[PDB]
């Protein structure tokens, strides 16, 4: 399994066709790009036909199974292309699909679909079979260093002069839905056609562009002020959101902050964020905030968010943001008895 | 209604979309035409309104154009919503299940009248696991002079492929003063009254939905029966503010019985959700008990209150203030079990004068 | 359905009256889940349901005997519950109600069995009684409850109260030691928390239940002395929060009653456990941690989909507070 | 069945209905008379036996009086239902559902023997939305020589246009006392033998119904010998019947838990009814802090435990027994949220245990 | 004698009572003709829902023409007023009885009115309805006829699809203040010559929540035991309630701390056959007053003065501090009832619980 990048699929491609193409990572575009690259190069064989069967434990499996087990009488044929889980092929799934390992033949291709395979995933029966035929392309949203450097390459496709300063800003909201930033490039391409994105230009677009994610809301209360945390909530509702999705939201930064200052003298802040693994950049907001949290303002979050979520679906609908707000403020701020 | 009356026939009669406006306008004047749209916002912000504009431009008899003339047959029948190339559909209804299905797996790939074969679908994420996958093939494979504009208050229902071979453009809701601003002038433009007041009290009220708030303003001149004075607008709108609420606060603290009794009647007289009425001070009171903690404690619009409210924090000792918010607190929680709610409340403050830190009521 | 043993001391009498003529048509048996309530019924039903009884029981041919076996008989009803929702509705019973008011198929004796009367609507209930009170030419009826009392006074006044008690412990342990052997005071232990029906403590053990208890236990164990009950979060969070929840407090509640000086703890299982409780946890204290335990556990419960997590993640922090001197604790109220 | 034998015969006989019977009583001493009464009332209450007592002393040959002589024809005939002119319909009956319907539409608008047609409707609510008009068109245009007598236990579900054309009377649940007042005189007047307690027991069974509290009475004599006594009563609703219910307060009091605990597991072992445990305790709590306002407060089967109870008595502190009373009642609101009713029991009395005067207090 | 029930059931829009920004709404509509397909009135039991509704089918087949001002003569009108015109179908989702005639109906919509303009259909709580019918009115309401015109009703909107919510004309009925209720059945007692005592108004009004129709429908019973009066003592009588004096009797006999007297009034009063929780509401009541008027002594109403010497007394007399605790013992107390083994004893229980915690003179212990 020849393994490579999106872009030297092209060049492989080109080669010949093999037997299956594995597009594992979570990026939506490249795993498209690489997607529509395969398909353009087989309908341009004789794959007029082309299938989709997503992977989730309650699917219609016989269909799958019997339509790929058919050889046709027209020689016609197929491109199957299965979307695996959120979450990847599971124990039950290891042979499922150690199943239609050993029935392919050069009229039906496979083009498999998913985040990236985990080093136990990978020796799941079938893994190993394509283990031969086929190749697989690895499709991952660039780092923090080369973050930047994609919206700077791809920008230039879209025949863009992106500043750098103006690259870093973008860089830094929407910092990471690949989606999102490959879209407000489009857009902008849109606003000025043969114009320049400009530090002044780029910021403005995007600062009255103005959209809050709740975890825009959440990092503020990480120990940032209450101002502008308000702010993005009642923006937040203007936003549509439901308050559901920001109580759960919040829940995940304010639990994970219990343990956190729960474990102080368990081991230096530095080896427990790894442990816990979402210290991104995040980490020295999530340091700030075990640093003014005290082990009780914490609780005192965590009673409040309840009695929220709990007023929440007890009398569904008793307006929660009303204590959202009050909550964020204690986030901000020494507390008191009641 | 007011709401169809008003509706945008031209970019320059949108309320603030501009960076989606400036967009679109553009990419129209330099013939740079995608191959599918898709408008994300809440409700009543204009992304119908702005797909709607956005048909009218590329399909105005005088040419692909940012400002579609308005005369045309092209443009009349599509303000109609009578234009053979321009079909509407609705992922939203039960009724159309069918027509939605099919109007799909059937995509007219020839203009009928004018150079666009326009489709514009309503909440598109509502659309079935079948309409998807067609909608999807056909945007794989996009056929010219088949343009598909969408529409969707959740945009992220909708899988990444779509959502994928689309142009996004989020619209915003719309600011208060956006709208009180918006209203000054589609009244004034009708000759009918109003006072700044109602305006504000009705632009608020509208939760960035401008849909809503003309909705609104039709009832209430419906109910004032022309006028747009305050009086009826609040009618329906209850007093959305009163800094009374505040003032009973004072007038407790203040031990000014006369006054406390006498703001109550004042609320009665309007009549509010008594218990809402403790909830507001108790708040009040948690805030500025909050307040004298760490006094960057006033969040937005604590603005006009800002100086009656810290007076408060600082003038009244921490205890004083904790023996208020649990007096208030208590009484609430008794208050259905009142001999009757108002009493309730008047007998609560009762219970705080004479349990007063200082200036409590006597005994001869 | 398991007939088991001690159900025949009482199977005994019953019959003795259908075949004596002192059969009450309205016999309710108070009786706990697992202590055998269900086969009693459905043994019962079967005599008087036979064509040619051999005495104490049936013959197994007979067309009774047959349709019985088949499961499908022309009367024999079976009133359960509306299937999904968690009541009896006055409808099922006004049909089976008339439902006899026809001469019997089998022209003998008809039966009806409900599956806990306790679940009927004060209408599903009326209802009912109206037929008890014009009883249907030899035919015969079965309620079964848990608890009598939260029957309609009205309605109980018209049937014969049996309470199939259940049997002595030594009696359950041993019975209990033979169908799984574990120490006899996890077999104690495991037959209390079940308020003394060995059905019911057998399928405590039954799944990797018994192990997950121990495995809160154990937890418990350092979570006392040591103060940290966060870290109950683990054996508490779960599908079976309401389950396991209902442990740790009959654990608390054992303290408690240890601190007055109970002679009966049913936690027999750990003792060191218990006791290390009625320790670093004053009376007051459990009571409080006992109070909120036995609330949000029935949050869970009730409440459709709350967050487990939270729940259980607040509930034991605000333990840890309780525990924290000046700290002032929380009293039932209204 | 003492039910059927004790039904009111003069007004003077029925029980706690008095704003009833008053007007009644005073509309027909004034030949004052409406054409549509409605009787609302839960079970058993008195419905049928006002209803039924009207028109008895509208048609008695006497005159139209508020006291049927009983003696005369009409009253003989109406008492055992005979009476042509007293025409009793069941708007519940799924049997006789077309004799309604007939019967009506053939209405008689000339009474056979009676100065009046009177209709006696029970459950009227349950009516066939084609009744309801028949009836509405008949009330709109009250046929004279004719009267309608409504009785529902849910007039709710009645048609407002229904309502307004009638007199409303409701009808409100006796009162304890009540109902045990009456079973005594019952029983003397018939004879038979009976003890205070299972009065008690009775008159609490029927829940505030006098009809169900006879006809209880009738299958608790039918129980044991025909002798209405605490066993005898106990024994149809499985009650106790012991002084576990006092013996359990006794030790409570000494802060004595090993045999709280105790006596309760060994009450577990017999299959109380938890709940009602509980409320028996309050129910001493009371006859013994009465006691305390007054030495009589004890009354008719006490004089059993008297010493017992008047030991307490003179003994707890009147404050002290509030506060016991009161925390047993908060139990019996959470008796559902223990898991157990039980636990819930123990979980409320080793509540009440600690806070007494000096009992266990804490250590490590 | 003609029940007011009925003598003043509202016939015109004017006739309805203090709702008028909703009438005002329908004014509009009626005179403009703007139709819609759909109206909806939500609102607790006892508001006008059904009433108002009426008021429209009155005004929607009248002869006259579509008016806001239907003519009580017409036909249409007359018939209309009597629940019983060919093109008004009442469907009740709450009726258990109907729902056969309820699921027929709405899946047989008839497109041509029998008699009148449009075919009215009311429906009292459609949130009450079945499944099936249920989803007959969706798809008739997504395209509905242009004769066919609904109106629908409900004690709560929410549990209501905002499929259908937003397809209707909402309005919300407010429920009447009790000065509001206290004032319409005196100017309706005064119109109809017939003595009274204040007093009895408020109790008639209060008891009826904020309910009219109901107000009426007690006054009604009120004037039948009053023997064409309605005085205190008819009212409370009804009611069963406590007379102001006797309330206030109890308190005063409460503050004195001699049980005694109190229980002795509870019989006394038990035998009045009384509704044991509200000879607390009442007393929370005066207690409330009381301590009212010790902060101010204008306080106080314009009949409290059968028992005004009194009321003064006590408030001049006793702590307001103290009284707070009487007011919160009693509160506490009605809270208990439910679970008080017995309404009354809890009720006895609760003076007792005044008397052993009186703060001046407690109950003694040896
Ligand atoms: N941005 C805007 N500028 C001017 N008028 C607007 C604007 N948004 C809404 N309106 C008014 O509101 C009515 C409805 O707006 P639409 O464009 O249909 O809103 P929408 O965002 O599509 O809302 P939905 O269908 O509820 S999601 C129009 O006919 C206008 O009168
Ligand atoms: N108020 C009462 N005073 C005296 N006896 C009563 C009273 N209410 C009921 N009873 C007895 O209960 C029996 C039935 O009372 P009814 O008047 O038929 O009750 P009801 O309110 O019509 O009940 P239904 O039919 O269940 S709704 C009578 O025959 C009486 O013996
Ligand atoms: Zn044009
Ligand atoms: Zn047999
Ligand atoms: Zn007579
Ligand atoms: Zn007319």
């Amino acid at each position: 399994m020849i393994r490579l990048y999106p872009e030297q699929l092209r060049a492989q491609l080109n080669e010949g066709l093999r037997a299956a193409y594995l597009l594992l990572g979570n990026d939506p575009l490249l795993l498209q790009e690489s997607q529509d690259a395969v398909r353009q190069v087989a309908a341009a064989q004789g794959f007029e036909e082309h299938h989709t069967f997503s992977i989730d434990p309650n699917t219609d499996w016989n269909a799958i199974f019997s339509l790929c087990q058919a050889m046709s009488l027209f020689a016609s044929r197929q491109t199957l292309l299965l979307l695996l889980p959120e979450n990847g092929p599971n124990a039950a799934i290891n042979e499922q699909l150690l199943t239609l390992t050993g029935l392919l033949h050069d009229d039906l291709l496979l083009i498999v679909r998913g985040n990236k395979l985990s080093k136990a995933q990978e020796n799941a029966a079938w893994f190993t079979a394509l283990a031969n035929r086929s190749v697989q392309v690895t499709c991952q949203t660039p780092e923090q260093a080369q973050l930047p450097r994609w919206v700077a390459a791809r920008a230039k496709q879209l025949n863009l002069e992106l500043d750098d300063a103006a690259n870093q800003v973008l860089c830094y909201c929407y910092e990471g839905n690949l989606l999102a930033l490959a879209q407000a490039l489009e857009r902008l391409s849109l606003l000025w056609p043969d114009g320049k994105l400009t530090l002044p230009r780029v910021e403005q677009a995007v600062n009255d562009a103005a959209h809050f994610t709740p975890f825009h809301w959440v990092d503020a209360l990480l120990m940032g002020k209450s101002k502008r945390a308000l702010h993005i909530l009642q923006q937040l509702r203007l936003e549509g959101s439901e308050p559901v999705i920001l109580l759960r939201t919040l829940q995940r930064e304010l639990l994970l902050l219990v343990n956190l200052k729960r474990q102080s003298a368990h081991t230096p802040l530095r080896a427990l964020f790894d442990k816990h693994r979402v210290w991104q950049n995040r980490r020295g907001m999530m340091g700030e905030a075990l640093n003014r949290l005290s082990q009780t303002q914490l609780r005192q979050a965590v009673q409040l968010l309840t009695r929220t979520e709990l007023t929440l679906k007890q009398d569904y609908g008793q307006s929660v943001w009303a204590e959202l707000e009050g909550l964020s403020l204690l986030l901000c701020h020494k507390p008191l008895a009641d | 209604v007011l709401a169809r009356k008003w509706r945008p026939q031209t970019f320059a009669d949108v309320v603030g979309q501009e960076h989606v406006l400036t967009a679109l306008a553009n990419g129209l004047s330099l013939g740079r035409i995608h191959h599918a749209y898709l408008f994300s916002g809440t409700r009543g912000v204009g992304k119908t309104s702005i797909a709607r504009l956005l048909a009218k431009g590329l399909n105005c008899e005088t040419g692909i154009t940012a400002t579609p003339c308005g005369v045309c047959d092209n443009c009349r029948e599509i303000e109609q919503g009578r234009f053979v190339d321009l079909i509407e559909i609705d992922a939203a209804s039960r009724t159309k299940v069918e027509d939605t299905r099919d109007l799909l797996d059937n995509v007219q790939y020839a203009p009928a009248r004018g150079r666009f074969k326009v489709y514009l679908i309503d909440e598109v994420h509502m659309l079935s696991r079948h309409s998807f996958n067609a909608l999807l093939k056909t945007l794989e494979e996009p056929p010219e002079h088949v343009k598909f504009l969408l529409a969707t208050t959740d945009p992220q229902k909708l899988p990444v492929t779509i959502l994928s071979r689309c142009l996004q453009f989020h619209l915003k809701a719309l600011d208060v003063e956006q709208i009180r601003h918006q209203l000054e002038h589609i009244l004034n433009e009708e000759h009918i009254a109003h006072e700044p007041r109602a305006l504000q009290l009705l632009a608020r009220a509208a939760e960035g939905s401008l849909r809503d708030a003309l909705s609104l303003t039709d009832q209430a001149i419906a109910s004032g029966d022309g006028q747009v004075s305050t009086q009826a607008v609040s009618a329906m709108l209850g007093t959305l503010d009163d800094d009374q609420a505040l003032s009973l606060v004072e007038a407790m603290v203040e031990a000014n019985g006369e006054r406390v009794m006498a703001l109550i009647n004042e609320a009665a007289a309007r009549g509010i959700e008594w218990e809402a009425l403790l909830v507001e001070m108790l708040g009040l009171l948690h805030r500025i008990a909050m307040v004298q903690l760490s006094p960057a404690a006033l969040g937005n619009d604590m603005a006009a209150i800002e100086l009656r409210m810290r007076e408060l924090a600082r003038t009244i000792p921490p205890t004083d203030i904790q023996l208020y918010y649990q007096t208030l607190l208590i009484g609430r929680k008794e208050l259905p079990y009142a001999p009757d709610r108002r009493m309730g409340v008047e007998m609560t403050l009762l219970r705080a004068l004479a349990f007063h830190p200082r200036m409590p009521l006597p005994e001869p | 359905m398991r007939w088991y043993p001690w159900l025949r001391p009482d199977f005994e009498k019953l019959v003795a009256s259908y075949q004596a003529g002192r059969g009450h048509h309205a016999l309710l048996i108070q009786a706990l889940p697992g202590m055998g309530d269900d086969a009693l019924i459905y043994a019962l039903s079967r005599y008087l349901l036979c064509q040619q009884p051999q005495g104490h029981k049936s013959c197994g041919h007979c067309r009774g005997c047959q349709l019985m076996q088949a499961g499908t008989h022309p009367d024999y009803y079976t009133l359960a519950p509306e299937k999904g929702k968690n009541t009896l509705g006055v409808d099922a019973v006004r049909e089976v109600t008339e439902k006899l008011n026809e001469h019997a198929r089998l022209g003998g004796a008809k039966v009806v069995w409900v599956t806990d009367a306790a679940l009927l609507t004060d209408a599903a209930a009326n209802a009912l009684l109206k037929t008890l009170e014009e009883p249907p030419a030899e035919t015969w009826f079965f309620l079964a409850t848990r608890e009598p009392e939260r029957l309609l006074a009205t309605l109980r006044s018209r049937c014969r109260l049996h309470y199939l008690a259940p049997p002595p412990e030594q009696y359950a342990v041993t019975w209990l030691s033979r169908e799984v052997t574990m120490s006899q005071d996890a077999l104690l232990a495991a037959l209390r928390l079940s308020a003394g029906s060995p059905g019911a403590a057998l399928a405590l053990f039954q799944g990797d239940n018994w192990q997950a208890r121990e495995t809160l236990c154990q937890a418990l164990a350092y979570s006392v002395p040591s103060g940290d009950w966060y870290s109950l979060l683990a054996a508490l969070n779960h599908e079976q929060a309401p389950a396991r929840l209902h442990w740790l407090a009959t654990l608390l509640m054992d303290a408690l009653k240890r601190h007055h000086g109970a002679a009966q703890v049913t936690n027999v299982d750990v003792p060191g456990l218990v006791a290390e409780l009625a320790n670093h946890l004053s009376p007051s204290r459990l009571q409080a941690i006992l109070g909120d335990v036995c609330h949000i556990r029935e949050q869970l419960m009730s409440v459709t989909g709350i967050n487990r997590e939270l729940l259980i993640t607040d509930l034991l922090l605000r333990i840890e507070h309780y525990l924290q001197p000046g700290v002032v604790l929380p009293v039932p109220h209204l």
